[PDB]
């Protein structure tokens, strides 16, 4: 009975959730607004699913990536001035690739890279912003986008379809058994 | 009636009456019992596991899980020893319907305990391993001993790299000081105070607690046997423990070492009275923040004799102890061998899941095997004031959290009921008032409160948050007996919550209940 | 002649200017936003420098922390939302402690970690950033700050003291030598 | 007259003449010049890295850097042979006083050029190589000869690691094509293009810069001594330019790629009448994004055969190369060997600093000494309308700025002018008006313009940018003669600002000059 496999979300509504708070487009002025009030709801969801324990590496990474792009466009005085921008880029894809070539490891990083499928763009790109000069805007930019999609057709697709009273003793005459977590 | 055997050895007359075992011996021999028995030396002397019996002696029940070394007996010449059949541990056994990883934990034979005989034991995946101990180890204890016998009371530092045999050392060494009797006409037995600073595995607490234990009687038992001693002739009674929610004391040194600090300071206290030598058992860290944090908490306690169980340890710590050492101006430090599967993270847990399951009340402490799902909670209120509320509110360490988010967060997690002494603890924090939502207390800076004005009274487990009524209330379910509950006035008592590892063992717990007896349990996904 | 050492920076003055806006309290409503975006201008400023071409590490560190500081305390719309601070924080410190060991190796980390005078907590924050579940904002906050004070101890207080008229050939009458730069 | 000696050899009647050489030689003989000469075939045939001169040819120059491999030259039985005195070699000695690393890179005698004799000559620091070859290397060379001499222009793709041999081996390529004269009665020269697609050691252009080349001469120099071919009976002459602007084309792929199919393109062009091989030389990558450009090019070219100068190279790079190379259903892949200080950073700054002081007029090209402070710059004009203006404004690439900071970063850097052919090439970019700010071009995306309708003619060193008066201006020095300036209405002529590597020896030049020949220089802090 070794086939318990323990998720920080509640159950499986939730999870496909949040899948489509991320990624409205496939799923599918206010509008805009309401859809970026959705995608921050949701990067506070997952955070707090990493603090509880055991998350899925994919789903920590598009968590990053999209509270990345999330600031990069933000106006109204608090657009990071652009250097904090291409350090949250930067960060965000050093925890995405280290966690992919840790994962599928027995050889060099290009080669696991290759071996997986990740265009080795990415991992020079991890490599670069790691020892040197942290890279441009624009590449950082690009570079995001492609890799949210890349995660969206490795794991996301696959998750399902696109459609003194202070304490007082619990009756022993009205409590019937239940799981824990239900009221 | 001369039952010889590779691991054990000999015997003499094996008289079986009523359920017992007398059995006599006319010369030196070892035994290995496994199981859950009972020792009362009739005749002779007897030694186990560093402890020494003699006959003017109580009952002594050991329990010897499959898991560890199990203790090896030794009898010396013309003795007489009487094995009777332990009580409590039936309902022990019982927990193996709530987790397979209880069941082979003890004999699977009929009675509660079986002696064994080289391979006529130990069924199947046996990896039955035996207590023993290098010459040299013994005769440390011995010159440790001796000196004590003729100073005030000492404390001994024990520290080590990971799987050295700090906690091995540590028990032989708490039980030969308490059992010695020497030759000052037995006095019978010295008092011992255990200080426990290792939140990854501790002893006489559930994981993620610091605390002072006072031991009268020998300790023969694993972790997972007493992680709940009683609170407050008392075998074993916890004198003061200390949350710090998280398995790794690297995320707020600080804290770690005030905690130190306040329970040291009882400790003294208490030793001022009375002769009772302090047993001190740290981490497993030897390299970075870790190291650091033990050169600091010798410069605290000023241990008597620090104790490194390596002998073959890096240059790096060896050193920097050493200059820590020799800083407090005179500290014996000696270094001793090491003699290096269940892995840290399940014994760990077994811990919790043991605690959770402790009856609230022998010799030991009994057990409840109902499923938690089944008990009764208690429910508290959330919706009053301070003064019929119940909980003060809900305190998170190391990390915030959104006021929406924070109801299912908590929700199905382990936290810990701290009691507030003084008033000055929850000073520089908006405290909420008279008051639907849960009375979170905003606290920006992340330290957890402080350990000079508040105490933990034990974990408590919640099995659902249902705030979307006219009755705000939490259904938890703790360990604690209700007596001591109730005693609080409900104006002192927040929740504390870090993180403790979820116990995921608690939802399954009812499913294998049903099964091995023998539908939308959240956080568990069935694969099918 | 070996004795010709190149920086970014024009002349010193510049240097010195920088150094004043970064730390404004060891150098000396509406004071607190004149501070603000001085610090923004500094960051801009090194940012320009790095691309400029050599520029010492712990100038392009102190940019790097700077820069997260800022976005954490911006409120109004843009305040990144909690995750992405924690990003920029990671990011800016893995490449510090990365820089630092580095430069003084010819052993392990913490090793030359002891050596320079680097707390062993910044290595370990570093390690954990980078392979497991970026550590949180509490932690974060006020290790850069201390991080700060240290840089400012090992470099910054060493830099001195604190108190079809388009294309028309130039008049080979009117013209002067004079240093690539000056006008 | 028989001087003998290990490294050189044999000769015969060595007559001085009016400051030149003229040698008999009766039997094969081989000879290690150094310095700068002309050698001129007076009866007989001779050999010199590659190429084969017989008596009805012109005057050869020759060029041998102290640093590279000194061509070796072989001479046949019962030959004559006249070295003449390199005239403008004087001009580029000079250049030892802008620059102490442009000091030891000749011959430190009298003449111009000083024979060797295995010791008598190479002053301290010797490290005197010399230039030899792998039989295989010769034989592969006459197969690809032979092979050609029966069929249309071939197109050689060169490639393989770091240094391995890919220059050297394209330098023979190239001659041995040109120079063969196999049997055809001598059809004296035929025509090679070289197309050049090394953005980090280019030869035929600065550093930064890709490029298609056409030789009517043999190629005996190194990349510094003539890193600047003129633009537009001819022996170099450069057909296109573009400017990547980054020592690495690592900054953006697409844009490398298309810069390959224009120039491409334009060489089909030219081919499609005379038949004209040509020899293209890629970069040094072998793994990563490297190794996918390299597979695209053979796509994009289709190269009739492919020379991998490794012959050990690791089995990924060799087996990607091979699958894209047979995907064109049918393209020759051999291997060779590889026959394995200055490092490539400063033969590079070379290369810039020589384009820079290159005069504006082979035998080759003129040098002009005078150090570039003391140059008079060309004031252009930054306020008007886009007819009076000169520069249509300033564009980025990789990276952008804020207003304010780009007066800063631009000033003191190396830029590059390029021409805009079709308006179809700022079609989606704020061009700037009538209009005190610099004329700053919004790029957001971060692209490059186009290769397609916009060329490179030369880099510019800006020396001084003054937007604070009744007339914004920037003054700039470049090599570019005044003809090609003046004819083009400024309307169409941009400035690209990207990476290019500060040239830093600008600065420090003045200095050198006026000390040598014997106050706040910005960016230059001298220590004291
Ligand atoms: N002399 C010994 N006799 C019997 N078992 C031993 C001996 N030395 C080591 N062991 C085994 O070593 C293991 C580790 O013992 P411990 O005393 O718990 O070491 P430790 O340093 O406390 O490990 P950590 O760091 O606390 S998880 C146990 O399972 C013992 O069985
Ligand atoms: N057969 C050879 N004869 C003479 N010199 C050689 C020979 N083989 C290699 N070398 C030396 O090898 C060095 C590199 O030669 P190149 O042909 O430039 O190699 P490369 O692959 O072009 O190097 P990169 O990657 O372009 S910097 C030169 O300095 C030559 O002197
Ligand atoms: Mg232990
Ligand atoms: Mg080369």
């Amino acid at each position: 009975m070794v086939q318990y496999i323990f998720t920080p979300w509640r159950n499986r509504a939730e999870l496909l959730a949040v899948r489509a708070q991320f990624y409205p487009e496939h799923t599918s002025f206010q509008d805009d607004e309401h859809i970026r009030s959705e995608k921050q709801k949701a990067v506070a969801r997952v955070s707090m699913w990493m603090q509880r324990g055991g998350c899925p590496h994919m789903v920590e990474s598009t968590a990053l990536l999209v509270a990345a792009i999330l600031s990069d466009e933000a106006q109204g005085s608090g657009a990071a001035g652009g250097y904090a921008v291409r350090a949250a880029y930067s960060a965000a894809f050093s925890r995405f690739v280290t966690g992919l070539l840790d994962s599928h490891q027995d050889q060099s990083m290009y080669d696991v890279a290759k071996a997986v499928g990740l265009p080795a763009a990415f991992v020079e790109l991890r490599h670069q912003a790691t020892h040197e000069q942290l890279p441009s805007l624009t590449r950082l930019r690009s570079a995001a986008r492609r890799a949210l999609e890349w995660i969206w057709w490795y794991y996301w697709k696959g998750l399902g379809p696109v459609d003194q009273s202070g304490w007082v003793l619990y009756d022993e005459k009205e409590w019937v058994p239940k799981p824990i977590g239900i009221v | 009636m001369h039952h010889s055997s590779f691991q054990p050895n000999n015997s003499n007359f094996q008289r079986k009456a009523g359920g017992r075992l007398v059995l006599s011996t006319p010369d030196v021999e070892r035994f290995v019992i496994l199981g859950n028995y009972g020792v009362k030396v009739h005749q002779g002397e007897v030694t186990i596991a560093g402890a020494t019996l003699t006959p003017i002696d109580d009952v002594q029940w050991v329990h010897a899980p499959h898991c560890h070394a199990l203790p090896v007996l030794r009898t010396a010449n013309d003795t007489v020893i009487e094995l009777l059949p332990c009580p409590t541990a039936q309902g022990l056994r019982e927990l193996a319907r709530l987790n397979p990883l209880f069941g082979r934990l003890w004999n699977e034979t009929s009675d509660t305990f079986q002696i064994i005989y080289t391979s006529a034991d130990a069924p199947k995946r046996t990896s039955l391993r035996e207590l023993a101990s290098h010459p040299a180890w013994n005769k440390k204890i011995s010159e440790l001993l001796t000196s004590t016998r003729r100073k005030p009371s000492p404390i001994l530092f024990i520290c080590g790299p990971k799987s050295s045999g700090k906690s091995t050392f540590g028990r032989l060494l708490t039980n030969r000081l308490m059992t010695d009797r020497a030759g000052h006409k037995s006095r019978s037995w010295k008092p011992v105070m255990v200080l426990d600073l290792d939140p990854g595995q501790p002893e006489f607490s559930p994981p993620g607690v610091v605390s002072l234990t006072k031991l009268r009687r020998p300790n023969l038992a694993p972790p997972f046997c007493h992680p709940g001693l009683s609170f407050g002739n008392e075998g074993m009674t916890t004198v003061r423990m200390h949350a710090i929610a998280s398995v790794t004391p690297a995320l707020d040194p600080a804290h770690f070492i005030a905690c130190a600090r306040d329970l040291f300071a009882y400790y003294r206290r208490s030793a001022s009275q009375e002769n009772i030598p302090l047993v001190v058992n740290t981490p497993g860290w030897i390299q970075g923040t870790g190291l650091d944090l033990l050169a600091e908490l010798i410069a605290v306690l000023r241990p008597t004799e620090v104790l490194y169980m390596s002998e073959d340890g890096p240059e790096e710590t060896v050193s920097a102890l050493r200059e820590a050492c020799a800083s407090s101006s005179t500290i014996p430090f000696t270094m001793l061998p090491s003699q290096p599967s269940w892995t840290p993270a399940t014994l760990r847990s077994m811990a919790m899941q043991s605690y959770f399951h402790l009856s609230p009340f022998g010799p030991g402490c009994e057990w409840n095997p109902t499923p938690l799902t089944h008990l009764c909670p208690w429910r508290v209120r959330l919706a009053g004031r301070p003064d019929e509320r119940g909980v003060l509110g809900i305190v998170c360490y190391d990390h915030q959290y959104a006021p929406e988010l924070v109801s299912d967060a908590i929700n199905g997690m382990v936290m810990g009921l701290v009691r507030i002494e003084k008033k000055e603890a929850l000073r520089g924090l908006a405290v909420p008032g008279d008051t639907p939502l849960l009375p979170l207390i905003p606290n920006p800076t992340g330290s957890p409160l402080s350990p000079q004005y508040t105490s933990l009274v034990g974990l408590v487990l919640i099995r659902g948050v249902s705030l979307t009524a006219s009755n705000p209330e939490l259904h938890l379910l703790t360990p604690v007996p209700p007596s001591v509950l109730h005693s609080f006035r409900g104006d002192e008592l927040v929740l504390v919550a870090g993180k403790f590892d979820a116990p995921t063992w608690a939802y399954v717990e009812g499913l294998y209940w049903k099964s091995n007896s023998k539908d939308e349990v959240p956080w568990v996904e069935m694969l099918h």
